RNA sequence: GCGUUGGAUUGUUCACCCACUAAUAGGGAGUAGCUGGGUUUAGACCGUCGUGAGACAGGUUAGUUUACCCUACUGAU
RNA sequence: GUGGCCUAUCGAUCUUUAGUCCCUCGGAAUUUGAGGCUAGAGGUGCCAGAAAGUUACCACAGGGAUAACUGGCUUGUG
RNA sequence: AGAACUGGUACGGACAAGGGGAAUCUGACUGUCUAAUUAAAACAUAGCAUUGCGAUGGUCAGAAAGUGAUGUUGACGCAAUGUGAUUUCGCCCAGUGCUCUGAAUGUCAAAGUGAAGAAAUUCAACCAAGCGCGGGUAAACGGCGGGAGUAUGACUCUCUUAAGGUAGCCAAAUGGAUUAACGAGAUUCCCACUGUCCCUAUCUACUAUCUAGCGAAACCACAGCCAAGGGGGCUUGGCAGAAUCAGCGGGGAAGAAGACCCUGUGAGCUUGACUCUAGU
RNA sequence: GUGAACAGCCUCUAGUUGAUAGAAUAAUGUAGAUAAGGGAAGUCGGCAAAAUAGAUCCGUAACUUCGGGAUAAGGAUUGGC
RNA sequence: AUGGUGAACUAUGCCUGAAUAGGGUGAAGCCAGAGGAAACUCUGGUGGAGGCUCGUAGCGGUUCUGACGUGCAAAUCGAUCGUCGAAUUUGGGUAUAGGGGCGAAAGACUAAUCGAACCAUCUAGUAGCUGGUUCCUGCCGAAGUUUCCCUCAGGAUAGCAG
């Protein structure tokens, strides 16, 4: 959303900048990791849909199915057509929206509408 | 550094974590 | 007037006497200090006359070849 | 020269700004201000750390961080600018020489003065002041 | 501005034109004065722009064969019909128009008179009444508080009907649009919409 | 002498990647013919300055034009 | 024991002083008072030095725009 | 509403007439404005909060009135403001503003009073408002690093890391503004779709084309072939055959022209810029 | 009459034949159309075209201020006797 | 600056009149049935309110590398669009007249003229500056250097020939 640094005072005597989001680029940041991040934005992803299963796997089913109606799922294929099936979001006759479903889960994943987090480290 | 009061930060009610939704 | 009069103001703060030091528009506010440093923006231009010369040159700009003893 | 005008705002015509487009040092503290307080520009890129000094005696030139601009000539301005300006004498860090004076105080530092032009060149080159 | 444009009173002049008539109380004559009138309120009656309603009692003139209207601010509780005792003597009953010596101290009166003769110049608001807070004899004034809360000292010989200005709660229901607003002010003033 | 291509990328695109092909070499004449960024004018929104009018280190957004005259070129008496 | 002492300019155009019998006050006079005028004493000490900004809301009169060698002008080797 | 029969390449058979969906920024909506380049996140809106006023009052108008609007009015009203639905909603009297306990004679105009002088004139005391000195003022004018210890806070000593097993203590259902709807507002993406394209081709009515009649305008120092040199004309060469018609938009030309700057002038706005002044 | 309709079209009473015309149908244009295969690969940018359009029936999600979303979406018919 | 004229266009208040097809959604109120001791909670009906909505007349002109651009038009035409029961659109009358009026506020309207409307006088304003300056022949015939106002501008001045 920020594109370019602003200036702007507070207390007379410090100044907050902002700058644009910076990534390091490393061949160890395959895409699956930086799109479950807030870096990239899912819109122009070509395959949406392969990214489910990741998803998946950071996140506890039960957090899913409380957010997300019925549930029970595997080969997550299949969560993405009974979500489209349930939700009304399927394509023309009838196919199911396999692309806009996932895209809005991935929305979601992203923007903090399910609950998730990485376990921190050992206590100690 | 001053003391940190986590117990305020009320965290946002997610439907996730509301078990008024189930499907056991 | 007559107590707000920049000459009054002058005399009731005891500070008439210097003068000539006074920097255009020392009024209540903007010290000769602020006013110098407010004016900086709008000071960086050139003078020219009517045909024009170069009546003043720019700040940091006198274009002069100094002796680099 | 050396002070090229730069102009800002949508209708280009405030300039107000001069940009040292020659070599300069800035300290280790330099910690640019903000932008609308900033008149005076000397780009990073433009900011030399390490001077290249040769030893008048043994033949043998070492590359050595600057410490301090003492007196650049032509309105010494600039050498509080500190624009390294052929014909400057700079503070060079010597310890790597091993320069010992009588006493057993050992000189970590001591004088230079660049002897080649950084506007035209990607290098700094100085005489040491022996 | 339009503030300083608003004393040439050019468009901002009020529309009285649907609006039915000055209110005021009784003239104070000599039947006022010493005795009192029996006066009946054939109609009330909504006055344009006004949120307090108005009521018609009429008064027979005492020096003359023929009925005298009047246009007295309705206090609620007042019914078509009733009976309006104005004068001296009149007994402290509601929509009766009493001087404030006669009333006793911490009656609650409306369209009470600031001198004698205005025929009522205070609390003429929908639910808005002054409270008289005590007697002073001596020079007779009376201290009344007003609807502001502000407390004043008044001659006794000022009149004052007894009970509240009715339509209380008026301002108490959200106007919920902009074309309440623009009906309201339609018959007031030329005072809306207000420009920042 | 003959060829030097089809495309993704503006939270920039003074470059870049992958597909074929023998190859995807570098440059001038630029082209008020059309153009998108940029110079942009009275609109409008957030920050800085300034006690103010207002502009700026920013940023976002809505905003004449040929010819039938001459020559030049393609055809035709 | 040396590696240092101090510093703003403006007034000779402002502050005074005396008329032994200096002149005038224009109707005659005296005294206050006012103006000239010729000599003397202090003068840069006393005092401050003419009154600010925006214009992209703009308006009018004049001069320049718009570009590619002053000196063959450029290229592979700091 | 239902059952048979029947023509289909059709069946709202001509006209007729939403594309839909997944999200973000923006404003609550309805609505209105820059007539003739800008319809918007702009203006306005109900809601919210503050301020002055009880009639010998406030906002004002007026050359002035025995004048006028609010006012056929009275605090649930008028007048002046900031924000713009519902829901969300650390500390300053340290400065600067607001209001004056308090001084009492510092600053004191006019008028008045006491002295010197033959009198102009000079001096002296007193002194209105305002200005100085001095108090209060917390949703404001803006400033800050916090806790305690020290005959008074100015001053002087000392320092700050506990959290636990995918959802919680607590709070009067919910713990948000990540707010629904609405928009000729801006932006990202998906199905359908198609000549945007690969790569263009064809058709219909009128122009353009010739003719019957009528008939201008911009512009015009004069005209119109090019190459090189000259710090369309001049010099050296290529060349050069009447009169012309239809496309033509490279130059000449004009339409354009205003753009964008530089130098002398005017005025729209603003404050302890200067001189005044309505009002008080 | 058709038609939900003062929506579009035809006709009835009534009113007009008024917009300079004739001969072809070159290029380029003005307005409206068709297209083999791919379906945005063109363009800064789905700029412009196109696509669903009425009625009946099945059915209709996230969110929400519970009022709305909604004609959501996604599907089947329409003639005559 | 003085003296005068304007609300027939356009801006606002007011008085008095006129106009706004056909559809979609279904609020209060009320009725019948089924539950609960009651409040009340559902099922099936009437109802036609929304500063609701699609969509005509009407108002406006968001969009087109659209039409024409000495054009039909000094603002029109085709498609497309917002709205269409009200803060609606509008006829006539009346009031507000210039540093003023008005303004749901764009520095917008105020008779094709508006960040200050139109007519007459001072006025042939101010000319710094751009442009021009009209017959012939003969003779003579320059200057661009110096000095001073702190300066730019404005200029005085030595100088060049009769």
């Amino acid at each position: 959303e920020t594109k370019v640094w602003q200036y702007i005072t507070l207390m007379k005597r410090i100044f907050l900048i902002d700058c644009p989001g910076i990534v390091p680029p490393s061949s160890k940041d395959s895409e699956e990791d930086i799109l479950f991040r807030g870096v990239v934005r899912v819109e122009h992803v070509t395959h949406p849909e392969q990214y489910i299963p990741g998803v998946l796997k950071r996140c506890q089913v039960k957090h899913l199915e409380r957010t997300y109606e019925i549930s029970g799922w595997k080969d997550a294929t299949e969560f993405i057509e009974i979500l489209a099936r349930k939700q009304g979001r399927l394509l023309k006759g009838g196919e199911p929206d396999e692309s806009g479903v996932s895209k809005q889960i991935l929305n979601d994943f992203n923007r903090g509408k399910i609950p998730w987090f990485v376990l921190p480290p050992e206590k100690e | 550094m001053g003391k940190q009061d986590l117990g305020k930060l009320q965290t946002r009610k997610m439907k996730g974590l509301k078990s008024k939704f189930d499907q056991g | 007037g007559t107590g707000k009069k920049e000459k009054s103001r002058r005399i009731r703060e005891g500070d008439t006497k210097d003068g000539n030091l006074r920097v255009k528009g020392e009024n209540f506010y903007r010290d000769s200090k602020r006013v110098k440093f407010l004016n900086m923006y709008t000071s960086g231009k050139e003078i020219r006359n009517k045909k024009g010369n170069l009546i003043r040159a720019a700040s940091f700009q006198d274009s002069t070849i100094p002796d680099a003893r | 020269e050396m002070f090229k005008v730069i102009k800002t705002g949508k209708s280009r015509s405030k300039s107000w700004k001069r940009m040292i487009t020659k070599h300069t040092f800035v300290g280790e503290g330099f910690t640019r201000r903000p932008v609308k307080m900033e008149r005076i520009i000397r780009p990073s890129a433009l900011r030399q750390k390490k001077a290249n000094v040769t030893h008048p005696e043994l033949g043998v030139t070492v590359f050595l961080p600057i410490l301090a601009v003492k007196k650049n000539p032509q309105s010494p301005m600039y050498t509080q600018l500190g624009v390294l300006t052929k014909g400057t004498i700079i503070e060079v860090n010597v310890s790597e020489l091993g320069m010992v004076t009588a006493g057993g105080k050992v000189v970590w530092g001591k004088y230079a003065q660049v002897t080649n032009e950084p506007d035209r060149d990607g290098c700094v080159n100085a005489v040491l002041l022996v | 501005i339009r503030n300083q444009r608003k004393g040439a009173g050019s468009i901002f002049t009020s529309h009285t034109r649907l609006r039915q008539g000055a209110a005021k109380l009784r003239t104070l004559d000599y039947a006022e004065r010493h005795g009192y009138i029996r006066g009946i309120v054939k109609q009330i009656v909504h006055d344009s722009g006004r949120g307090a309603p108005l009521a018609k009692v009429v008064f027979r003139d005492p020096y003359k064969y023929r009925l005298r209207e009047e246009i007295f601010i309705a206090n609620e509780g007042v019914h078509t019909g009733q009976f309006i005792y104005a004068g001296k003597k009149a007994s402290l009953n509601v929509g009766n128009v009493l001087p404030l010596g006669s009333v006793p101290e911490g009656t609650i009166v409306s369209n009470v008179e600031e001198k004698p003769g205005d025929r009522g110049a205070l609390a003429r608001a929908s639910g808005n009444y002054v409270i008289i807070i005590g007697h002073n004899p001596d020079e007779n004034k009376t201290r009344v508080r007003l609807p502001s809360g502000a407390k004043k000292v008044i001659s006794s010989d000022a009149r004052g009907v007894i009970g509240v200005i009715a339509g209380g709660g008026r301002v108490d229901k959200p106007l919920l649009k902009a074309g309440r607003a623009f009906h309201k002010y339609r018959l007031k003033r030329n005072s809306w919409p207000k420009t920042r």
